[PDB]
């Protein structure tokens, strides 16, 4: 926002708020099947116990 | 629709876009920085000089 005319930056920063974007959807995404896989050994507990 | 006239030098020319800053937009006659539409810049040596 300093250096760029602000137009153009706005072009360049959009490569940040969809990339931080998809960091996030990948890190999510890996704790939804993290989390099915716990709850398939979090039933065989309550199912052992 | 919304007009415009004036008559600036011909070294600030670029200097109207949006989002550019200087001494002309900055003291003078701004534009925003969502501005739509624009702007017909031609030379008149022959007739305002």
């Amino acid at each position: 926002f300093s250096r760029l005319d602000p137009p153009e930056a706005e072009v360049q920063i959009d490569r940040l708020i969809t990339g931080r974007l998809q960091s996030l959807q990948t890190y999510v995404t890996q704790q939804l099947i993290r989390a099915a896989e716990i709850r398939a050994s979090a039933n065989l507990a309550a199912t052992k116990m | 629709v919304y007009a415009d006239s004036f008559v600036i030098r011909g070294d600030e020319v670029r200097q109207i876009a949006p989002g550019q800053t200087g001494n002309i937009a900055d003291y003078n006659y701004k534009l925003p920085d969502d501005f739509t539409g624009c702007v017909i810049a031609w030379n008149s040596n022959k007739l305002d000089s």
